[PDB]
DNA sequence: TGCGAAATTCCATGACA
DNA sequence: ATTGTCATGGAATTTCGCA
DNA sequence: TGCGAAATTCCATGACA
DNA sequence: ATTGTCATGGAATTTCGCA
């Protein structure tokens, strides 16, 4: 406040403000000839009311707060104040945009075996077939190998009814979906907790995560959208079809069919493959064995020239779900607890719980 | 010639009629011939009509090059004969009277015949609902023949669901007792 | 068909069939010993067929549909034939997705002089405040100066009123909007005739033509936002607080606020710059005319490695604009008439209309 | 001391009554003292509620250092001091019946009210949907004074709307033929 | 022992409510 | 307590056929 | 005639139904 | 008949204060 203005008007050095310049008084206030002009220097008790209101005329970033203030005042290292207050604003933390992009996605390995691990997903609504609205799809996760099943309505009671079809064949050590209310509700995780098999649910609002099956229903769509072309769309009957067409369809980066990779011999369809006519079945399922474990993987890309990756301790906020309009698309910053993976943290949430959150569903908190 | 393989021939025949269960009075059963891996499919008729209703779903999986079956009425309409056709498959009869499949398929049909009496007992209703177990038991059973489960010779990977208690198939005198009583 | 094949059999040296390899006869067919093992030699009268059927099966694209094919046959030149019936399959052409880029978007001379151009849109349906539900937006393009207005629907007549209150001030050359019912009316042209102003409308579904408005329509929810957390959304009293605090906000690259570069002078509100008070009105504006006309301006930014530039003759198909479900995202293939830049062309569209289009709602049609 | 600008200060004052038109009475004038620039707004009364309405629109485009006005009621109210206070606006009143500006707006305000007796005489009812031409016609007027028009002083550039006929403003004979007929 | 053409591999692009 | 994916078609690169 | 720190500029990121 | 934009906050770079 005044006792370091005061040391300054009768010319004694206060450090952070420069020697070089003339220090004055006018109009009942302590002023400096700067480079661009004359300026108040405000008693450092007066300077956090005036960034604040700088700041509120329209909710501005450091330089364009900084640019208002500049106009009126100098003082030494105003955007360090400027930087304080934008840390503090609340409805900026919670309203502005990231301007960091997530680190780079995470290549999962393939699961070892076929059902090892399904992943699974509902399409829908679609226009109505025979009275049916959904589509259950279920991926092996090694293989590729799809399943489809024709739904009422995307429901546990759907979902088990069908697995109890699929399930005929074998069962998967683990199930993985994403947090739809078919799958997180207390009867399908009785319904597999009876059968040995294990529940794994992805990040909430995260579809990358059950990426394995959204991707299948992309050729799914794209199938019966061909197939379907200048007919009504009386898809139901088209399941079974699509289910064989695309379980026999090469992947061009692996040189096999999920068939073959569940199989390792095509059944009796169109172009069978048929060079292990002369193999006996152990030596063909021998020759899978190792057609299995040298499939292409890819790897993690290259991280963005801007992103961040998740430390423990740090100030984080969520995505919020639903926005409504004109309400904040953050919620009020969180603590991670810990990094599961470097695309995964579990975090202290917005009332007082852990929550397991991708990072796609994170900003870090501005200005520390 | 050629090793036997997954695919090669289906073994189809219908078990029933059962008692009523969710509506359901049949089993037509397929069994591959080369793994013995069943297919079990609950019908309310041996019809045409269910059986391609039920291949429908087995063929939508895989599609063998031949079916196998004996002389029934549903095997040898000319509808089922039409839906083969379309689909590539050959359909082979076994003589009237003389019904002959494999060692290994007459066994597993055998075994199925047997376990399904077994579990019905007591609950001669409630079949519909264990279909699933029971193939994943069928499935999983050891071949003395072959080394190996009709599960490993399709996936070539073990199961997660090895069905180490080798049963006794046999009915208890309690079983036996209730069981003729229900024939009552 | 028979004739070549009949010359090879006889070990004659037809062009296209390598002489290295043992061309025979077996169970009524012409076959070959190649690497990967016997395969068929179809007369080329069938070949067109078994790609066909190849293809049918799921409607794969070139690698997948060879692989189909080569599991049988083999014949000279296999992908030339794939891909001949990957270019004539409908089904496939309109609802595959594209897999170029658009190339690098052009970046347009900011307008000379205000109210050389203004950008128009509507924000909303928004929470109903005093019974309005929209914003018209008004961005003078030279300058980045914003009137807002509410209105109770996205109307012609809404419009011309709140232009009408607008035009007072002046009289603009140009009015640039998107397609807007507002705003392609017949009853705005007249408007808009009668008052010598021209109509500029952006191309179809392409808000990025707007995205001087556009980008103002952010700044105007988020500062709301911002300014109705923990109330109710009362947003009607906000605007003119939201128009005047964003008018006077500066751009951190411009070093300039909209109100700036539109009067020179900065007036009674707060922070107001004072560096031209010992100018005359002449000189500052003399000045303001030099500000204007050095203003940063951003360059067209690097092609990305696989985009797309359109060609007169081209053919090209435009993006379906509500797709229903199930139905190809793609209409039917039509030829670029004229390139009016390299990101907006004139086609004979799908009727046999001419349209005047954006790149990023085009795909070249693949395969020639 | 320094040179005059815009937004240094805005005179304001009501017109009217007036013939209604839209439910309208009268018109606050606001001119800015530098560069001759008017604005209208059309109100159903001269009250503070109808000036702070009509200002509050105004003052969301440019804020004024000075208003200045005549001790109409409006302008000397306790309200519209503290409007004028909460946005840092000092209020200037000319002394009781002894009204005045600068020979600038002087002018400017006797050409609004021939401009505006012009225009109604024909459609006295009309006059709603002519003030944006109105403000228009008097921001593109030239100054004789100052080189230039207000349109070009507040923006420093030339405007779409060139006024070219700098008008008679004078009322012809048929004119007041019909304006003598109409206060009759 | 190198050439021109074909075949195969690479890989950015975009869509899975 | 978890994690993107992969068909697609031009382009880049490798291999093939022949000498 | 170079240093450490502050100030300014750069610029990827993301949202405008 | 037309065409993306620009606030944002860390990082990179330049300038400032002093010697
Ligand atoms: C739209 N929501 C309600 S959702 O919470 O996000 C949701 C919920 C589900 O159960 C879903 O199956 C899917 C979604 C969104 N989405 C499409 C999509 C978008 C982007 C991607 F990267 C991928 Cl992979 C998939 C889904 O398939
Ligand atoms: C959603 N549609 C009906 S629309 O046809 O596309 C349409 C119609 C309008 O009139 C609009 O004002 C807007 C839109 C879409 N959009 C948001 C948006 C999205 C991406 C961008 F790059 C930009 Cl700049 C803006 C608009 O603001
Ligand atoms: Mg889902
Ligand atoms: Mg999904
Ligand atoms: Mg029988
Ligand atoms: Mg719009
Ligand atoms: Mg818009
Ligand atoms: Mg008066
Ligand atoms: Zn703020
Ligand atoms: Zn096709």
């Amino acid at each position: 406040l005044d006792a370091e203005l005061d040391q300054l008007l009768q010319g004694h050095y206060i450090k952070g403000y420069p020697k070089q310049y003339t220090y004055f008084l006018e109009d009942g206030k302590v002023k400096v000839s700067r480079p661009e002009g004359v300026k108040i220097i405000p008693p450092q008790s007066d300077r956090q009311k005036i960034v604040l209101q700088a700041h509120n005329l329209a909710h501005t970033g450091r330089e364009a707060t900084l640019l208002k203030i500049a106009n009126l005042y100098w003082w030494p290292n105003m955007r360090k104040d400027v930087v304080k207050q934008l840390g503090r604003c609340q409805q900026c933390l919670i309203t502005n945009a990231s301007n960091k992009a997530s680190g780079p996605i995470l290549r999962p390995d393939r699961p070892q075996k076929p059902f090892d691990k399904f992943f699974i997903d509902y399409i829908g609504p679609l226009p109505p077939s025979q009275g049916y609205l959904y589509v259950l799809v279920v991926v092996d996760g090694m293989t590729g190998f799809t399943w489809l099943y024709p739904t009422k309505a995307p429901s546990t009671s759907a979902t088990v009814k069908s697995l109890n079809v699929l399930t005929s064949i074998a069962i998967p050590k683990v199930i993985h979906s994403d947090q739809g209310a078919a799958f997180t509700s207390s009867t399908f995780a009785e319904w597999a907790k009876e059968r040995g098999i294990h529940l794994e649910f992805s990040t909430p609002y995260h579809p990358q995560s059950s990426g394995k099956v959204e991707r299948k229903n992309s050729d799914i769509k794209r199938l019966l959208t061909k197939l379907l072309v200048g007919r009504p769309t009386k898809w139901y009957d088209l399941l079974p079809v699509v289910q064989l067409a695309l379980n026999n369809t090469y992947s061009p980066v692996l040189k096999y069919t999920p068939h073959q990779l569940l199989f390792g011999i095509d059944s009796n369809t169109p172009f069978a493959n048929q060079d292990t006519l002369d193999l006996t079945r152990e030596e063909e399922l021998s020759l899978l064995q190792e057609i299995r474990t040298s499939l292409y993987h890819p790897s993690t890309p290259p991280a963005s020239s801007r992103s961040w990756s998740p430390v423990v301790g740090q100030l984080v906020q969520e995505r919020v779900a639903r926005p409504a309009s004109l309400r904040p698309r953050w919620h009020k910053p969180s603590t991670v607890l810990k990094v599961l993976n470097p695309r995964t943290v579990v975090i202290l949430d917005h009332l007082g719980n852990n929550r397991t959150v991708s990072i796609d569903n994170l900003k870090p908190t501005s200005h520390q | 010639d050629r090793p036997q393989k997954p695919f090669d021939k289906f073994f189809i025949d219908y078990i029933g009629p059962l008692p009523p269960s969710q509506g359901y009075l049949y089993v037509l059963v397929v069994v591959d011939g080369m793994t013995g891996f069943t297919w079990l499919y609950p019908t309310k008729a041996p019809s045409t009509s269910a059986t391609v209703k039920s291949l429908n779903v087995l063929t939508s999986i895989a599609i063998p090059k031949v079916i196998h079956s004996d002389q029934g009425a549903a095997f040898t309409s000319s509808t089922f004969a039409e839906w083969a056709k379309e689909r590539g498959i050959h359909l082979e009869f076994s003589t009237p009277y003389h019904p002959q499949s494999s060692g290994k398929v007459e066994r597993k049909n055998s075994d199925i015949k047997r376990l399904l009496t077994k579990l019905l007992v007591g609950r001669p209703t409630k079949w519909y609902d264990l279909l699933p177990v029971v193939q994943l038991a069928l499935n999983n059973t050891y071949s003395p023949v072959l080394k190996y489960t009709p599960h490993q010779l399709l996936f070539g990977i073990d199961s997660n669901t090895p069905f180490a208690n080798q049963d006794t198939l046999d009915l208890t005198r309690e079983e036996e007792l209730s069981l003729l009583q229900e024939i009552r």
